[PDB]
């Protein structure tokens, strides 16, 4: 929609079902933690 | 970046590295938000009182990179640039307030496993993201101390940091257009941004869709992981009506 399609899922990683090292600690701070 | 750790193959595929021709150097960081179009920091390219001002033919755009200084053969992509676009309202006099430009390809960039294009948010979607205490991500090649390079990508994960503390840290004016982002002196943690990693994108990963979205650009500091300051970054959703002007047009 408001950015074309497809973006912003990585080749190696999103669309495998593959999580990088540390993007964990990110979703882990989208909800009262840190 | 200062205290980050090398960035792992195709994490950041979107991560665009600005080069100069001559003589031929690390200018700034990037971002690839289309097949045709790269993002960046307008210091990056006009900057008066550094007697910068960068044109169209003084720019190399290598995409898909790794390394800092390798040339990666069959993997990086080297672009020329067409057209560049400084927001008309880029205040270098004062702030750095609107500190964004807007670059076009000559060619468009095919994808890979080590290109792709991250996204822009929408309303929604910085509304819900944007918030302190919230970690986003900040991608460069830029200096590991205030005052040698990394040999690999740098990458560090940052919190967003409450409007007011970010206004109490420093006597330059604050705007809109910008955020701040780092660890406070009592969080134990720190890192943050540093020279060289310019225009770099700061992004999030959507809970909700997946996606990886850009909320800033890398735009300036004092000094580098000094405790008690803190990194500021250009708002990218408060411009995003700047640039589907300037992409809708041109
Ligand atoms: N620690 C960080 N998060 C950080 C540090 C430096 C930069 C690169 N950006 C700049 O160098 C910009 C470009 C114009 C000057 N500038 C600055 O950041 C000035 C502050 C500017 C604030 C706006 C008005 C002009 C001075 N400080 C340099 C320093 O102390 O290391 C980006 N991030």
């Amino acid at each position: 929609g408001s950015g074309e399609a497809d973006c912003g899922l990585r080749p190696l990683f999103e669309k495998k079902s593959l999580e990088d090292k540390t993007e964990r600690e990110l979703l882990e701070s989208y909800i009262d933690g840190r | 970046i200062v205290e980050g750790s090398d960035a792992e193959i195709g994490m950041s595929p979107w991560q665009v590295m600005l080069f100069r021709k001559s003589p031929q150097e690390l200018l700034c960081g990037a971002s690839l938000i289309s097949d045709r179009w790269v993002l960046t920091a307008a210091h990056c390219l006009l900057y008066p009182p550094w007697d910068k001002n960068f044109t169209e033919n003084d720019l190399l755009v290598r995409i898909g990179k790794h390394s800092r200084t390798r040339y990666e053969r069959n993997i990086e992509k080297i672009s020329m640039l067409e057209k560049i676009y400084i927001h008309p309202r880029y205040n270098w006099r004062e702030n750095l307030d609107r500190d964004i430009a807007l670059m076009k390809l000559k060619k468009p960039v095919a994808f890979s496993d080590y290109i792709h294009p991250v996204c822009l948010p929408d309303r929604e979607t910085a509304a819900s993201l944007l918030q302190a205490g919230y970690k986003g991500r900040v991608t460069g090649w830029g200096n590991l101390k205030e005052t040698g390079q990394p040999s690999v990508l740098q990458v560090v994960n940052l919190p967003i940091v409450e409007r007011p503390v970010c206004k109490d840290s420093t006597r330059i004016r604050i705007t809109d257009n910008m955020f701040c982002a780092g660890y406070k002196p009592d969080e134990g943690k720190r890192g943050d941004a540093c020279e060289g990693d310019s225009g770099g994108p700061f992004v999030m990963k959507s809970p909700f869709n997946n996606r990886w979205y850009q909320m800033g650009i890398v735009s300036w500091g004092e000094g580098c992981d000094r405790d008690g300051k803190y990194g500021f970054y250009t708002h990218v959703f408060r411009l995003k009506k700047w640039i589907q002007k300037v992409i809708d047009q041109f």
